[PDB]
RNA sequence: AGCCAGGAUGUUGGCUUAGAAGCAGCCAUCAUUUAAAGAAAGCGUAAUAGCUCACUGGUCGAGUCGGCCUGCGCGGAAGA
């Protein structure tokens, strides 16, 4: 699980995630896993997507993570009231938007990529969709 | 070896370019040299079937608009963010 | 048979058919490739 | 030989007789005869050298048991019996494992013509050499 | 798409081969007479074997195959 070694604030506040992404091209690989849905990721949806493509396509290939959690999602606990506190830090998500590349993968044959995305994207909230390195 | 049939845009602004879009076309400029930039509106499937070539980006383009032609070069397109479709198209004159 | 909400063709064998508004997997290879309600 | 009736090809190294461990009824569930394993196929295999399985066509007629001819020696046991260690190939290829000379490779598959399929020398010599490739065996140019 | 034909040899390739002889195994994954063929894609074995196919020929006489962008719909869909 992905989260930053050390933060300046402990707790964020909610905000909104409006408006399109910016990480939108496949910028380091050859095949990407673009969001197309809002949403948001937690860390353990991160993992899982990258178990599921890293065992699909075997250890051959590369993967690069493209998005990061950084934003410290707080509950509260259970048979507690309103108030007395902003809640405890359970975990991180990522804010995602459409047009976000979630993930990218070089070194495999674009049918590959095909089924690693596949299994990965089932593993993700948000309605997503495959891409190709375009030149410009 | 391309040849892009065009026309010159009457109307501008993100009104005016939003109307164009779902008219299934999209804005486009020519600038460079030394003549004033020219607004052009492209017709969009001809320009997305034509620009999945690789040679769309690298070789000279022919633009044919009010029945002139400007050998133009594609500089920089916007691409929609989540769809396999265009917003514009930046051509530098050659 | 298996009601599942994906059907789907799990063998070359396997034929999707839908019956009485119902989308169904007929296969003739093996029995147990039956599903039904996707 | 025919359509299929009755025949199969199965033993190990034939330098004895009649191997009870490893087959057995094997050779006993079609109408292949036990007997005809111990002295006669021993009486037809002196003929040219012992110590080589031989995969053959026991056509099982309307006869005592059957008749028989041996026709060819295999190429596992004739590139197992100069190749390198006894155990066997395992992972061959992507090591350097085994190693033969071509030469006696050339005349032998200049001797065997009936079980192969081509009708020229280098046609069939990387055959056996494709054989060579199974079990790793590093061709000497 | 149907229908009529062919689709092998080293190849028991050695296996920890107790039986795998393409079939509970791993590395290989070659080369040829050939239009064409995988040391076997699916099943299958006490065990070879048994078939079909991947590919090619004939019959067939006009469309067919699979993706993309979309509108409207189907399933997913159980409560007193």
């Amino acid at each position: 699980m992905l989260q930053p070694k050390r933060t300046k604030f402990r707790k964020m506040h909610k905000g909104r995630n409006r408006g399109l992404a910016q990480g939108t091209d496949v910028s380091f690989g050859s095949f990407g896993l673009k969001a197309v849905g809002r949403g948001r990721l937690t860390a353990r949806q991160i993992e899982a997507a990258r178990r599921a493509m890293t065992r699909a396509v075997k250890r051959q290939g590369k993967i690069w993570i493209r998005v990061f959690p950084d934003k410290p999602i707080t509950e509260k606990p259970l048979a507690v009231r309103m108030g007395k506190g902003k809640g405890n830090v359970e975990y991180w998500v990522a804010l995602i938007q459409p047009g976000k590349v979630l993930y990218e993968m070089d070194g495999v044959p674009e049918e590959l990529a095909r089924e690693a995305f596949k299994l990965a994207a089932a593993k993700l909230p948000i309605k997503t969709t495959f891409v190709t390195k375009t030149v410009m | 070896m391309f040849t892009i049939n065009a026309e010159v845009r009457k109307e501008q602004g993100k009104g005016a370019s939003r109307r164009l879009r779902a008219a299934n076309k999209f804005p486009a400029i020519i600038y460079g040299g030394k003549e004033a930039p020219l607004a052009i509106e492209l017709d969009h499937d001809k320009v997305m079937n034509m620009q999945a070539k690789a040679e769309f980006y690298s070789e000279v383009l022919t633009i044919v608009v009010d029945g002139k032609e400007i050998k133009v070069k594609a500089q920089d397109v916007q691409r929609h963010p989540y769809k396999p479709k265009l917003q514009h198209i930046d051509f530098v004159r050659a | 048979m298996k009601v599942r909400a994906s059907v789907k063709k799990l063998c070359r064998n396997c034929k999707i058919v839908k019956r009485d508004g119902v989308i169904r997997v007929i296969c003739s290879a093996e029995p147990k490739h039956k599903q039904r309600q996707g | 030989a025919k359509k299929v009736q009755a025949y199969v090809k199965l033993q190990v190294a034939a330098g004895m007789a009649n191997p009870s461990p490893p087959v057995g009824p094997a050779l006993g569930q079609q109408g292949v005869n036990i007997m005809e394993f111990c002295k006669a196929f021993n009486a037809k295999t002196d003929s040219i050298e012992k110590g080589l399985p031989i995969p053959v066509v026991i056509t099982v007629y309307a006869d005592r048991s059957f008749t028989f001819v041996t026709k060819t020696p295999p190429a596992a046991v004739l590139l197992k019996k100069a190749a390198g260690i006894k155990s066997g190939s395992g992972k061959p290829n992507k090591d350097k494992v085994g190693k033969i000379s071509r030469a006696q490779l050339q005349e032998i598959a200049q001797t065997k013509a009936a079980d192969m399929t081509g009708a020229d020398i280098e046609a069939m010599t990387r055959s056996i050499e494709g054989t060579a490739r199974s079990m790793g065996l590093v061709v000497e140019d």
